[PDB]
């Protein structure tokens, strides 16, 4: 039975790990999502890898989910085991606030998933779940967050950033564009023009995309709410008009 | 539960896992620690500040107890659990035994849970380097410490973990001097001046007086920097 | 490849305890003497630089009030076989209020190092790579005992181990007298010791440990006294 | 046994409880401070078995101070107490505390707060509240002169009162009590009121 | 890699370790075959002594699972007898626990479970014996299942087992293209001749075992070896 | 020769090698003797010490007050099957207060060894027990190997340069039955010299255990079998 | 019984291969499709037999969860049993809970997680099959399609299992929004026919259809010939 | 080629060869026979002395198990031991929950049903031992074997070991159903004689257990004498 076994967690003759490695490129395979912490909310913007045709498109999202009112989450990866994690990780935001009595900061919310993932990290003989979350929401304590979650257990905050295909040219992008007191609408804009930047296809379709903004309502209430279809469309339009009416000079 | 040997003798009666988990060490974020006779200061090689990174929620250098504090070199994904077990510890030594814990009792507890993983069936050893740091209760006389991947530990006037770590400790070896005061903060930037060159912008600092940790200001270490960069380039055209 | 680690080899001698023997060789050399008036320790500190607190190094560490002990091999799993021994010691004590004798207490550190393993009948999954020297005294006198990494143990009138053992093994052949008094047994040890350990003998560079009536670690100043005898 | 009783101002909020320590006829201390500090500003304090008041007051000290240094941001008092109110309603059914709560804090985005706690879990917010026989004699006085903006000057005479009718006509009348106060600059000891 | 060894899918999503289970029934020379009637079921099968000193009566793989229900194993005799006493433990259990006894399919369906088992979890070979389970329903009248070591259940108005699959299906099928509706005598003289048809060899009703059940007897009975006498000579003689 | 790392795989010609390693790591050990006659047995052990500062390591044992052991092999696994034989020799006492018979405790051991000869993670143990007691038939001698087998003979022996031994009680076992405590003795010290290369048989090389239906197990002490290797 | 080492690791190249070994052995499966129509879904499959002595009626590849839900599964047989069993258990957990019955989604998440345990726990490969669940409920007709990875999906229409790439274009060609159940039902019928070597009769195929608010119910042999007639 | 190292692992033949292995071990072992006389059952074996100075009477190969049998193990004895053991618990298992001696055809087959199931685990060395259970119930005489994988039938006569083939081919020329066990002594006794071969391996001494109607039905070795004096008449024999 030894002879059966891969035996995941181990240290390489070089000092890491390489299941978790692996589990990186797994991600890089996947489609891309990309994460912008604007001054009044946080915009998360993902692609739907899988495009037929006949795909229903009803179902309100595939990639992003609510993980409390006031945290959610773009999973990137193999959304298997994100649909695991995402469960995880309600109930432990869920046991926070039965304990406590108020909402779960989110980079406590984040931190507990990230323990959740060294563990298979580091005991137990499993392969690790392969996937990367950016985190979106709310505290009384930081304001508005933006979180990135690798395979790895490890996660950092981020002002902007992007996961899944194609990740580094979007990245770079951010890095030449993203400045600070970016707004709602200025988050939503650049995240829609470094996207379609980085993606194959210009002129987006509607049905190829999904947009989801944590902000704050006038009476502080964190609102979560992911575009509909037409919603998409009205972006979409208004952004393949402006990148030409700033590429004009 | 899974049990199977991952750490086992070698032919040569070596430990391949933990020297694997030291390489994994080597490939982390420098680190240093320099005890002075009236503070302890600590610093790291990074401070997440990519131009991008949103570094507001969390500090390199951390806190196991007011009365300790505690840099890691390695791997971020197994710092956050040893830390926590270290958290752990600190508040159920004060529940068990009134006194809080001296910095060598969790400096040991510390290292025996390293040990413990290296040798106990089916789990991965910490790929961890600490350095520990705090002022033993009614004793006001610094104490610095580290543990290895391979579960021992010992005390240092200072030294250094992480990428460059023979670098920063032969800067240590010639540069070392009892400080007080700014000095030993002086000595800590420096040494991660050796490695980290790029200063200023990428180190984290915090010193340990005996009332507590309390980490050091963008403008303050901008301040030591630049007496460092002026004051170094004066002794060089003297000398030369 | 992936033998087990209880797989025995052609010849009949465990791999990974054979591969563990191998691991004291790396260890600091460590040496001890017995005599009448009690027994003697003493063991390289290796103090890599000059930075480290040579009194935060401890490889002579007590089990009880009359039992010393020598750590070689891996320092971090004698660790682990010193702790056992003290609270089997202190166990002793309270279930009979009298001291445990030192073979007693050697067997009982030998009984732990056979136990790894794998399939859940025991945590340890690996040989303790470490053998030590028990200096103890009891109701039979001085007494001198070692063990390894196979869980096997045997008195002795004097022992080196780690990476010097031969030399100060044939240097001890060579010299211990069996008529020793005490200041002769520890300048011998020392002087054993000296030539070994590449770095010149210094109050710190070494660790010195009197087992007498009662244990007690030299201090670096009494370290000195005897460094000039010698 | 013990008494305990709290008091919410306009900027404070105190806590005064009896410091004797007993076991039958005997009080072989009376210097028993029972009101803990769970943080620079917060008070806890507890009536009930001895054992079980100090065990699990330290047990609720050591997870405050765990949320403290792992998020970088003290546990609000409304949290504190919340938390303090699921641990012990869990006990409950299963190897119950028979210890009442009592916890007073301030947070600068709220304001003063006092919590009622009681062995069987519930919590309230309370404005003021009271435990044990000297109960009736605080809460009636606190009533008769209770305003919703006591200068602290006026709550401490508001205490004073209830503490010498608590010792004028309860039987266990206990000579001395504490006082702990916690406003903007943090839980502190007020005075203490040594009788004999 | 392993998957020649363990129960994993191959690279073109075969599982071998259960294909090597098929061989392994059809190792050891037995073939066997029932016939579902209007009336019955028969089940038949050979069996052979190679010495004077094994006892003739201690060898068969005919096994009453149940007064009403009857199982006919073919594959390796170990491995057919454990299966026999999980399916003997199973019917007990379902008659004990929901109060009546336990249809033929139930039975059927339960062995495939267990058998599918043995094909997901690795370290568990799957069983070796491929069981035909014969009875007669309650409401449904007639039955008869064949369960294989993957797992595919699935019920046969005719089938065959063992060394001699193809040629048993093939003279069964031919003499059963018009869909008949076979009496008692003839459907059991069906299932011999079609034996017989595939051994090419006569035989003296001695080296050959049949099980059989009837509505007018649901009880799964073992026919006397003149029974099976009579069968041979009427199948003589036409 | 890839049947070989693990103890449940059997090799094709019907071997089992890793138990046939642990019956090798017997041979490694001191020669234990072993000799029987109807009321006696006699277990001696050659004695070598590491060194001339070292001393030796002991290899005789007391069960209880009528078995005795001779363990040869790894002595980490001869402590722990003479702790379980200690254990039930008392816990038997304990229940019938009377002495447990040789013979069940021998087969009760085989049982013990041969469990770890059958699973996976376990491996055999490695240590062969030349077990010597007394029953109601009066003394009996076993032998223990690690495969989980036992045997009974008048008399034996194991470890390194055990054959020579055994070939002169090969010679004298005939007598061995009828024979009294002091020629048991006598034969056991000559077994013992047919060991030795060439040293003269000395008393600081060898002890000597006996056992006997009106004496509890007891082993001779260095001076009396110095002088009865004097003659 | 460590049985603690996931079989399924990830190659170096990110992915899993022991899934992908599981879907190739679906792909060898016999085909199935499914349809949604505006007001009702549909899903048939093909069940060629290999002989004509083996009872056609003793077993039925459509089979019904709930009332309101029926699955179609492509692959290994016995797999679809294991599966069928739990979702079974799981939505009677949920209606003994609740008493309402399961929404097709839950129902479906819950078994694509019960898929993917099996993709990460020790000692076991993953379910050589790939579920076409059709359900009807409070909101709306729906089709999901759950693979040996445990990821789940709505289509308008799919198919699986021997000849799915054919069936893919045609139904992709063939499909269009406000398409009546019949319609569907005729369309289904039609793409078995397309790949379908022989010819097709009530006793080769199995179909299933949810209605307006209905019940899930597998046509018989006697009306499955009428529709196609 | 690899695929020879398991007991959960088919040989693209459908055949499993640890199963082989571990009955080869008993092909090595040494001959066991038995019997099914007209009024009773006799075992006989062939015990092997490794060396002269062993016992005689040592590591004895024929065991009882309840009241009423016995066995006669070849093959790996300390796995026949195991065995043993096994089927006495079973034996009084049975005794204990129905009150009734256990029928020698079920014990059998809870024996056989335990040895089989001790190959299905991956973890497990199948047993490499071969046993002889001969009984004595209230439906009479009935001798058994169970093979080291898991079959078991009821014989007239068995064998096993190295004497396999002699043994049986010489049980064959008997006519048991006309031998009492008192001849049956003599006729095991001169089978064992014939089927060794001094000429190959050492001396052997013969082991022989009657479970008959004198031994009152109740497994118990063959009277020295009556043992002796068929060991001379098997020695005469020989010429």
């Amino acid at each position: 039975s030894r002879r059966y076994d891969s035996r995941t967690t181990i240290f390489s003759p070089e000092g890491r790990l390489y299941q978790v490695e692996y589990a990186m490129e797994a991600i890089g395979n996947a489609g891309s999502a990309i994460g912008i912490l604007a001054k009044d909310g946080v915009v998360l913007i993902g692609e739907k890898k899988v495009t037929s045709k006949l795909l229903q498109t009803s179902t309100s999202t595939e990639k992003m989910y609510k993980i409390d009112d006031h945290v959610a989450c773009a999973v990137a990866g193999i959304m298997s085991d994100a649909n695991i994690l995402i469960n995880t990780a309600r109930v432990q935001a869920q046991r926070y606030t039965f304990s406590y009595q108020e909402p779960m900061p989110v980079e406590q919310l984040v931190q507990s998933l990230c323990d959740t993932k060294q563990g298979y990290t580091q005991f137990g003989g499993l392969r690790p779940f392969g996937v990367s979350f950016l985190f979106a929401g709310w505290d009384k304590n930081y304001g508005f967050q933006l979180y990135m979650s690798d395979p790895s257990g490890n996660y950092g905050g981020w002002k902007a950033t992007a996961i899944g295909a194609n990740n580094q040219a979007a990245q770079s992008m951010l890095k030449q564009d993203y400045k600070d007191d970016v707004t709602r609408e200025d988050a939503v804009k650049l995240a829609l023009k470094v996207l379609s930047k980085t993606m194959d296809s210009t002129s987006l379709t509607s049905e190829k995309l999904e947009l989801a903004e944590v902000y704050l309502l006038p009476s502080g209430k964190v609102k979560y709410q992911v575009h509909s279809p037409e919603s998409l469309n009205r972006l979409l339009t208004e952004s393949g008009l402006t990148q030409p009416a700033a590429e004009t000079s | 539960r899974y049990d199977r040997a991952i750490t086992v003798f070698s032919p040569d009666g070596h430990l391949f896992q933990v020297e694997y988990a030291l390489e994994a060490v080597r490939k982390g974020n420098a680190a240093v620690g320099v005890r002075g006779t009236d503070t302890v200061v600590l610093g790291v090689e990074k401070k997440s500040a990519a131009k991008l990174q949103d570094s507001r929620s969390v500090r390199k250098i951390v806190n196991l107890d007011n009365h300790i504090a505690l840099a890691c070199a390695g791997l971020k994904a197994d710092a956050r659990v040893l830390i926590n077990k270290a958290r752990i510890e600190c508040q159920s030594h004060k529940l068990t035994l009134e006194d809080p814990v001296t910095v060598e009792y969790i400096t040991r507890y510390i290292a025996g849970l390293q040990q413990k993983y290296t040798q106990s069936g089916g789990v991965r050893p910490f790929g961890l380097s600490t350095l520990i740091v705090g002022f033993d209760p009614y004793t006001d006389v610094p104490a610095l410490y580290q543990t290895d991947p391979s579960g021992t530990f010992s005390a240092w006037k200072a030294n250094a973990t992480g990428r460059n770590s023979n670098s920063i400790r032969e800067f240590l070896e010639k540069n070392y001097k009892e400080t007080s005061g700014q000095e030993t903060v002086k000595l800590a930037i420096r040494a991660l001046l050796e490695v980290v060159e790029s200063g200023g912008k990428n180190l984290e600092v915090a010193v340990m007086r005996k009332e507590g940790l309390h980490q050091l200001e963008e403008s303050e270490i901008d301040a030591i920097v630049a007496e460092i960069e002026a004051e170094k380039a004066a002794a060089e055209a003297a000398k030369k | 490849y992936d033998r087990g680690v209880n797989t025995f080899s052609p010849e009949g001698r465990l791999f990974q305890v054979e591969y563990a023997i191998e691991a004291i060789k790396l260890g600091s050399t460590a040496i001890g003497i017995k005599t009448k008036e009690g027994v003697v320790l003493a063991v390289e500190k290796r103090i890599t630089s000059p930075l480290l607190e040579p009194s935060s190094v401890e490889k002579i560490m007590e089990i009880d009030d009359h039992i010393g002990c020598a750590m070689s091999g891996l320092i971090a799993d004698a660790r682990t076989l010193v702790e056992h021994a003290r609270v089997e010691t202190q166990n002793h004590r309270f279930s009979y209020g009298e001291p445990m004798t030192v073979e007693s207490t050697t067997q009982a550190l030998c009984d732990l190092a056979l136990r790894f393993g794998e399939g859940d009948e025991e945590s340890m999954s690996r040989p303790f790579g470490v053998s030590l020297l028990i200096a103890g005294h009891d109701e039979n006198g001085p007494s001198l005992y070692y063990t390894d990494p196979s869980g096997t143990f045997w008195q002795c009138s004097a022992k080196a181990i780690g990476s010097g053992s031969e030399g100060a093994d044939s240097s001890l052949q060579e010299q211990f007298r069996k008529d020793l008094s005490f200041q002769e047994a520890e300048t011998i040890a020392l002087s054993i010791l000296k030539q070994v350990m590449e770095e010149k003998l210094t109050p710190n560079n070494v660790d010195i440990a009197k087992v007498s009536p009662t244990y007690h670690l030299y201090s670096p100043s009494e370290v000195e006294a005897v460094i000039g005898r010698l | 046994m013990e008494c305990v009783f709290g008091l919410v101002g306009n900027g404070f909020a105190i806590i005064a409880a009896d410091t004797s320590a007993v076991n039958s006829i005997l009080v072989h201390k009376t210097n028993e401070d029972k009101i803990m500090k769970l943080d620079s500003h917060k008070l806890m304090g507890a009536s009930g078995e001895a054992g079980d008041r100090v065990q699990f007051t330290e047990f609720v000290q050591k997870n405050v101070s765990l949320y403290q240094f792992r998020n970088g941001i003290p546990l609000t008092t409304a949290a504190a107490a919340n938390f303090t109110r699921g641990e012990l309603a869990t006990a409950l059914r299963k190897n119950p505390y028979s210890v009442n709560i009592i916890l007073a804090g301030f947070d600068q985005d709220t304001g003063p707060s006092l919590y009622f706690i009681d062995y069987i879990a519930t919590l309230h917010k309370v404005d003021k509240a009271a435990f044990g026989y000297g109960s009736y004699f605080a809460l009636a006085m606190m009533d008769r002169h209770y305003r919703s903006d006591m200068s602290v000057d006026e709550a401490i005479k508001l205490v004073d009162e209830c503490i010498a009718e608590i010792r004028t006509r309860l039987v266990v009348a206990p000579p001395n009590f504490v006082i702990k106060i916690v406003d903007k600059d943090g839980a502190r000891e007020f005075a203490w009121r040594q009788s004999i | 890699g392993y998957d020649r060894h363990i129960t994993i899918f191959s690279p073109e999503g075969r599982l071998f370790q259960v294909e090597y289970a098929f061989k392994a029934v059809k190792s050891g020379g037995v073939t066997s075959i029932a016939v579902r009637g209007k009336d019955s079921v028969c089940v038949v099968t050979q069996k052979k002594v190679p010495d004077k000193l094994l006892d003739q009566t201690s060898v068969s793989h005919l096994f009453k699972i149940t007064k009403f229900l009857g199982l006919l194993a073919t594959g390796m005799t170990a491995d057919a007898r454990n299966l026999v006493q999980q399916a003997r433990n199973e019917a007990a259990e379902f008659r004990h626990k929901y109060g009546y006894e336990m249809p033929v399919d139930a039975l059927a369906r339960w062995i495939a479970d267990k058998s599918q088992v043995y094909t997901q979890h690795a370290y568990m070979r799957p069983l070796g014996v491929v069981a035909i389970v014969i009875g007669i329903d309650e409401e449904n009248g007639p039955q008869l299942f064949k369960c294989d070591p993957a797992g595919h259940f699935y019920g046969h108005k005719a089938t065959s087992a063992g060394s001699k699959d193809q040629e048993a299906i093939n003279f069964l099928e031919k003499k059963m293209k018009n869909d008949p509706a076979f009496s008692y005598e003839e459907t059991v003289q069906t299932a011999i001749s079609a034996l017989q048809s595939v051994l090419q060899e006569d035989f003296k009703a001695t080296e050959i075992e049949v099980g059989v059940v009837q509505v007018a007897n649901p009880v799964f009975r073992s026919l006397t070896t003149e029974e099976i006498d009579e069968h041979l000579t009427a199948i003589s003689e036409r | 020769n890839q049947y070989d790392t693990d103890v449940t795989t059997w090799s094709p010609a019907g071997r089992l090698f890793q138990v046939e390693y642990a019956m090798e790591a017997v041979k490694q050990g001191s020669a234990a003797i072993g000799l029987r006659s109807k009321t006696h047995v006699v277990l001696a052990c050659v004695n070598k010490a590491q060194s001339e500062l070292s001393s030796h390591q002991r290899k005789i044992f007391k069960v209880d007050d009528h078995i005795g052991v001779a363990i040869a092999g790894l002595t980490a696994d001869g402590r722990v099957l003479s702790r379980y034989m200690r254990s039930e020799c008392i816990n038997y006492g304990f229940t019938y207060e009377s002495s447990l018979p040789v013979g069940r405790l021998v087969v009760q051991l085989a049982d013990k060894a041969q469990v770890c000869t059958q699973r996976s993670w376990k491996r055999p143990y490695g240590v062969g027990l030349l077990v010597g007691g007394l029953d109601e038939s009066g003394a009996h001698l076993y032998y223990n190997c690690p495969s989980g087998n036992y045997f009974e003979y008048q008399a034996f022996a194991i470890g390194s340069r055990s054959q020579a031994a055994k070939t002169y009680l090969e010679r004298k076992f005939d007598t061995f039955d009828g024979a009294t405590r002091d020629e048991l003795i006598k034969h056991a010290l000559f077994s013992i010299k047919e060991t030795l290369q060439g040293e003269k048989l000395t008393s600081s090389v060898c002890t000597i255990s006996v056992v006997g239906v009106g004496e509890p197990f007891q082993t001779l002490d260095q001076q009396m079998v110095q002088d009865l290797i004097n003659s | 019984s460590q049985y603690s080492f996931s079989l399924t690791t990830f190659s170096p190249s990110g992915k899993l291969v022991q899934i992908e070994h599981a879907l190739t052995a679906v792909g060898s499966g016999q085909t199935s499709l499914g349809i949604k129509a505006a007001n009702g879904v549909v899903i048939a499959t093909e069940k060629k037999l290999p002989s004509i002595l083996v009872d056609e009626a003793s077993v039925q590849k459509i089979q019904l969860l709930t009332p309101n839900i029926g699955v179609v599964y492509s692959g290994m047989g016995p797999d679809s049993r294991v599966l069928v069993r739990k979702s079974r258990k799981q939505a009677e957990q949920y209606y003994k809970l609740y008493k309402e019955p399961i929404p097709v989604t839950q129902l479906v998440r819950e078994t694509a997680a019960v898929m993917q345990e099996f993709t990460q726990s020790g000692g076991v490969r993953p379910f050589g099959v790939s579920l076409l669940i059709a359900g009807f409920d409070e909101n709306g007709p729906q089709l999901y399609q759950v693979d040996p990875s445990g990821s789940y999906f709505s289509w308008k229409a799919s198919a699986m299992g021997k000849n799915v790439s054919n069936a893919k274009t045609f139904l992709e060609k063939r499909y269009t929004d406000d398409m009546e159940l019949d319609d569907a039902v005729h369309t289904a019928i039609l793409t078995l026919k397309e790949g379908f070597e022989g010819q097709i009769s009530g006793k080769n195929i199995e179909i299933g259809i949810i209605g307006t608010d209905k019940k899930f119910r597998v046509l018989t042999p006697a009306e499955i010939d009428d529709y196609l007639g | 080629t690899g695929y020879d190292l398991s007991v959960t692992t088919f040989s693209p033949d459908g055949r499993v060869f640890q199963i082989e292995y571990a009955a080869k071990a008993v092909d090595n072992s040494g001959t066991a026979v038995g019997i099914k006389c007209k009024d009773g059952i006799v075992l006989g074996v062939e015990k092997l002395i490794q060396s002269k100075m062993m016992l005689p009477g040592s590591n004895r190969r024929i065991h009882s198990v309840h009241r009423h049998s016995g066995m006669a193990v070849a093959g790996l004895a300390a796995d026949g031991r195991q065995i043993v053991a096994r089927a006495k618990s079973e034996a009084t298992n049975y005794e204990s929950v129905y009150g009734e001696a256990v029928p020698v055809k079920e014990l059998a087959d809870r024996v056989a049903s335990y040895v089989h199931l001790c190959t299905l685990y991956w973890w497990l060395r199948p047993f490499g031992c071969g046993v002889i259970l001969g009984g004595y119930d209230r439906d009479g005489p009935q001798l058994y074997m169970v093979e080291p994988s898991g079959i078991s039938y009821r014989y007239f006569g068995a064998a096993i070991g190295k004497g396999k083939q002699a043994a049986k081919t010489e049980i064959e020329k008997l006519k048991l159903s006309e031998m009492t066990c008192r001849e049956g002594i003599i006729e095991v006794a001169k089978i064992i004689y014939k089927v060794h071969d001094e000429a190959k391996d050492k001396a052997f001494e013969l082991e022989m257990s009657w479970i008959c109607d004198e031994s009152k039905r109740e497994h118990q070795k063959v009277p020295d004498n009556l043992l002796q004096e068929a060991k001379a008449a098997a020695t005469a024999a020989l010429e």
